[PDB]
């Protein structure tokens, strides 16, 4: 019986995944846009920095 | 009874359709219309280190942002110091079919399989000054995809037999085993924490694991073909994935479902490697279109293209401090940009 | 969500005729190949017929030569299997199938370890 | 301390140029067929949890790595792209009648992967004996599987074996047209197919590997030159 | 004295008419044409990573021994005023077109070993073409300075001479060569017709040195156009070498794409 134990663990499975806490997507937006605008000094492929420091020239 | 199963998963996966529709207010795409584009983004090659013979399929740097490991399809494996381009160390392994690589946080270590189903576990400082192989780690019954390290006594793996694992070393037994996927697993990462993990598996689903208990806490789904590559933001709050239908994609872990969507109507090649940046404002893909795009993951519009390669780009990785972005592919070379 | 669900089928006398239809749901309909399969009691997973993105290009296998024909419907999203004059050896459970990847002519899904993308199938019983 | 560094480096040069020369020099194969077959008895036919076996040959002072796949589920979409850059694909097959249908459907689906429509196919149509007491006998009938075997015909040029009856080359020289025409369906002219006949115990395999490879680099060579 | 003094040897050609003047301004309109090409192969065929191969390496080192002898040509070979000034051009001229002569057998040589004996070889063979290249001219010198050194100058050139038959340790060597080098070249095509058009075969005609037996056949008058074709078409060497092999190649074309692309 491997299709009736297979069954057996989707169903219990699907059950333990149907009973989580869930937020709202605009949340995740801000805290995603709170982040990247949080260490954007530090980011120097976006922000490049002097020929001086640069350890590759 | 086959059939009350089969209803009951029908019920359950309606309720959860249900639920996840009762979540979407607001777009990520309305939400952002007050960004400044990023603008174009030019990169030049500062170096290019060669000394392989064929194709390189993995790359890890080091810790220190200084050393870095590639492997080849050719039996070896190097250890270069990309400042000065010189070579460290060179390694030839007992098997040319190399797949994966990992370098240690502490920098005492490096690992290495493929399609022998065996991983190989080498030290670097001994008192004689010579590398040996330290372990032999055996146990799956398929192809290895991905390692990474936790520390000095601990590893994951994940192999082509559907099941990821988690090994102690000095013992050489496995610890813990975790099964769930259908198809073939391609790729973890590793969170910042090293609490939880996540994989992607090649039957268009993506899965979050916890390692003390052994148990899957939450899956994602929504790709329409295989899922080729996956790395953590940083943060540890998201991941990007990307496809073999030609399409990238970012997953949340808290409100449990999909963002957004990279993709274009001139694109009709896949992804093969992700990798996000230090700010996470830059998602680096790597196509099978011979280039390198560089995408506003913000914004989902293309903002550059690295495009010096002349085959199939494989490998592409980022610094510890964001200084250099190291790439390889096919045609036996690595570049390393600023 | 890669979803394909079956519908026809049944029980009909030797000689007889149906038609099999398949609806699909979750991805573009037109950039991909598609293939028939079934499955006889004490066997494997056979082939059937397979139709490319247009409908320009047709494949049969030898024993269903003269006999059966296959249908893309892009707008209604289906795929449809004619089939006429049966003889006893066509008892089968039948499945639509769908090749892993886009814009290609390559397939690999026959595989009986859990092949991703195919469907649960239709009962399809001749006898008198 | 950049004197120690360089001196470092220079020694690891040498070693790999060592390396590349003993390299460029060898020539690998991919070996295939199905399970019912006799590919094992052709890897145990040839003389100089584990996921690969490898067997080494030497002819004519020249070195042959051969490669079989072992512990692995039977999805093949990814692991075969590691094999694009090998010499040739060696093809087994029973063409004794049915699975003859699987076996033309997996070499219709290898020669049509984008990663590999540039490797040439070595053709094995093994189980000879098998295939004639098969058809001498007359039980089986191979119409009822292949209509197209009610109107064929040996062409005029054909050059049979001596003592063999002709039905039984009908049959073969059939079965081995159906997969020509599957092979030259497309007609790029980038790669080819080389059909051959073996049965269990023979001693002449080396040698045919040998000559397909000769054509194939004369091939490649000749295509440098924009000389073809 | 106009470019076919290096293939005379009937040193009783005089000449009744204005053909001189147009011999004259055909040779040099073409060296000069020459020189220009031959320098940017040179710089192609050194300063580029993907091109480096036993192939390049031959005809690199063709091209560095053409453009030596034809400056060396051009600058002293009317100086028959200083009896020890000119005495010393005629050796370095004779050693440099012997150099060429040498590489373009190499060419040859290299057709043979990827087409007959097809596979690779346990070891490199790069010191032997060094060896060869540059050995067998500088023997040659020494051994003709050695037998005789009082014959470099004559008094219309100063090129090997002609009363004595100095000049056929030129014309002798040189000729084998050519001998050879069809033999090879029949062989290519030969597989052409029993394996398997006509831009690689012409293109193979201008490394192989074919045309240079043109101006042996040159001892009387009524034979004038032969002179002509040797300077029509030897002269311009340098032309078709970068023709061919420099602007028809995919490989060197899209090498010039990525290169000036950036």
């Amino acid at each position: 019986t491997a299709s009736i134990a297979q069954a057996r663990k989707l169903v219990e499975q699907l059950k333990m995944e149907a009973n989580i806490d869930r937020i709202k997507v605009s949340k995740a937006a801000a805290d995603l846009m709170a982040y990247c605008e949080a260490h954007a000094k530090e980011d120097p492929l976006l922000t490049p920095v002097p020929a001086s420091e640069n350890p590759f020239r | 009874e086959l059939d009350q199963l089969r209803q009951e998963a029908e019920q359950l996966k309606n309720q959860i359709r249900d639920a996840r529709k009762a979540c979407a207010d607001a777009t990520l795409s309305q939400i952002t219309n007050n960004i400044d584009p990023v603008g174009r983004i030019q990169m030049r090659t500062r170096r290019t280190l060669r000394g392989h013979l064929a194709k390189i399929y993995a790359m890890h740097w080091g810790t220190d942002s200084r050393l870095l490991v590639s492997a080849s399809q050719d039996g070896k494996l190097i250890i270069w110091d990309s400042y000065t381009t010189n070579k460290v160390h060179a390694i030839p392994l007992r098997s040319s079919w190399v797949m994966t690589c990992a370098y240690a946080p502490s920098g005492n270590y490096v690992a290495c399989g493929g399609l022998d189903n065996i991983c190989s576990i080498y030290n670097l400082k001994t008192r004689e000054g010579n590398v040996r192989v330290s372990r032999e780690l055996a146990g799956h019954t398929g192809y290895l995809s991905c390692c990474r390290f936790l520390d000095d006594n601990q590893i994951v793996t994940s192999s082509g037999d559907t099941t990821c694992a988690l090994w102690d070393i000095e013992t050489g037994q496995q610890t813990t085993t975790f099964t769930g996927h259908t198809g073939d697993v391609m790729s973890l990462s590793l969170a910042p924490d090293t609490r939880l993990f996540v994989s992607g598996a090649c039957d268009a689903s993506a899965k979050l694991w916890d390692v003390r208990e052994g148990m899957c806490r939450q899956t994602f789904t929504g790709h329409e073909s295989d899922i080729n590559a996956i790395c953590f933001f940083p943060n540890g709050n998201a991941f990007a994935t990307g496809s073999d239908d030609a399409t990238c994609r970012l997953f949340d872990l808290r409100a449990d479902q999909e963002l957004m969507t990279y993709s274009h109507d001139n694109i009709i090649c896949g992804i093969t490697s992700v990798s996000f940046s230090k700010s996470g404002r830059l998602l680096l893909a790597g196509y099978d279109d011979f280039n390198c795009n560089v995408w506003d993951a913000l914004k989902a519009d293309r903002a550059g293209v690295l495009a010096g390669h002349d085959n199939r780009v494989s490998c592409l990785g980022v610094t510890d401090d964001g200084m250099a972005v190291a790439t390889g592919s096919w045609d036996s070379f690595l570049k390393i940009w600023n | 969500q890669v979803q394909l669900q079956e519908s026809g089928g049944g029980l009909v006398q030797p000689g007889g005729s149906l038609r099999l239809s398949c609806a699909a749901s979750g991805f573009t309909f037109s950039n991909y190949k598609m293939n028939w399969v079934r499955q006889a009691p004490g066997k494997g997973l056979e082939w059937v017929s397979d139709i490319s993105q247009s409908g320009a290009s047709i494949s049969y296998t030898g024993s269903v030569k003269g006999r059966f024909t296959i249908s893309r419907d892009n707008a209604k999203n289906t795929l449809y299997l004619q089939m006429n004059s049966l003889k006893p050896e066509d008892t089968a459970v039948y499945y639509c199938a769908r090749c892993p990847a886009p814009f290609t002519r390559d397939c690999f899904d026959v595989t009986s370890t859990t092949y991703a993308y195919r469907g649960q199938g239709t009962q399809v019983t001749v006898s008198s | 301390e950049d004197k120690a560094a360089v001196e470092r480096s220079k020694m690891i040069e040498k070693q790999l140029q060592k390396d590349k020369q003993v390299y460029r020099r060898t020539l690998r194969l991919l070996l295939l067929g199905a399970d019912n077959s006799g590919k094992s008895t052709i890897v145990k036919q040839m003389r100089i949890t584990s996921g690969i076996f490898e067997t080494k040959f030497q002819v004519d002072k020249v070195n042959f790595h051969m490669f079989d796949v072992g512990a692995q589920r039977d999805e093949r979409r990814k692991w075969i792209q590691c094999f694009n850059d090998v010499t040739a694909i060696i093809f087994v097959v029973d063409s004794s009648d049915n699975r003859l249908q699987e076996a033309l459907n997996d070499f219709k689906s290898i020669w049509n992967n984008r990663w590999l429509r540039t490797i040439s196919v070595i053709l094995f149509l093994n189980k000879q004996d098998l295939l004639a007491e098969k058809v001498l006998a007359g039980k089986s009938k191979i119409e009822d599987y292949f209509p197209e075997f009610a109107r064929y015909t040996t062409p005029e040029d054909a050059t049979p074996e001596p003592g063999e009856d002709p039905r039984v080359t009908r049959a073969k020289y059939f079965i081995r047209k159906e997969f020509v025409d599957i092979s030259t369906a497309s007609g790029d002219g980038r790669h080819i197919c080389y059909p051959h006949f073996t049965c269990s115990v023979d001693t002449e395999n080396a040698r045919r590997i040998f000559n397909d490879c000769k054509d194939i680099i004369l091939q490649m060579n000749l295509r440098e030159y924009n000389l073809v | 004295t106009n470019f076919a003094v290096l293939m005379a040897h009937v040193e009783v050609k005089h000449s009744d008419a204005v053909h001189d003047l147009l011999l004259d301004v055909i040779t040099w309109v073409g060296i000069l044409l020459s020189l220009v090409c031959l320098l940017i192969c040179i710089f192609t065929f050194c300063f580029f990573r993907g091109l480096q191969s036993d192939r390049n390496t031959i005809h690199k080192n063709l091209c560095i021994s053409l453009f030596v002898a034809e400056l060396l040509f051009l600058i002293g070979i009317n100086r028959t005023d200083q009896p020890i000034a000119c005495a010393v051009f005629a050796a370095l001229l004779h050693f440099f077109f012997l150099a060429a002569f040498t590489w373009m057998f190499l060419e040859g040589v290299q057709l043979y070993i990827m087409l007959v004996e097809v596979f690779e070889s346990e070891h490199s063979r790069r010191k032997y073409f060094y060896l060869v290249g540059y050995g067998m001219p500088a023997l040659i010198v020494a051994v003709s300075a050695a037998v005789d050194y009082r014959s470099y100058g004559t008094d219309k050139v100063c090129w090997l001479r002609l009363d004595t038959y100095f000049i056929w340790s030129f014309i002798g060597p040189a000729t084998l060569i050519i001998m050879l080098n069809v033999i090879f070249l029949g062989i290519a095509l030969y597989k052409m017709f029993h394996h398997t058009w006509v831009i690689g075969a012409i293109a193979l005609l201008c490394l192989l040195g074919l045309t240079w037996a043109f101006g042996l056949m040159y001892i009387n008058e009524s034979t004038v156009i032969m002179a002509y074709l040797f300077t029509i078409f030897n002269s311009l060497q340098g032309m078709f070498i970068f023709i061919f092999h420099c602007v028809l190649q995919k490989k060197v074309r899209k090498e010039y794409g990525k290169c000036l692309r950036t």
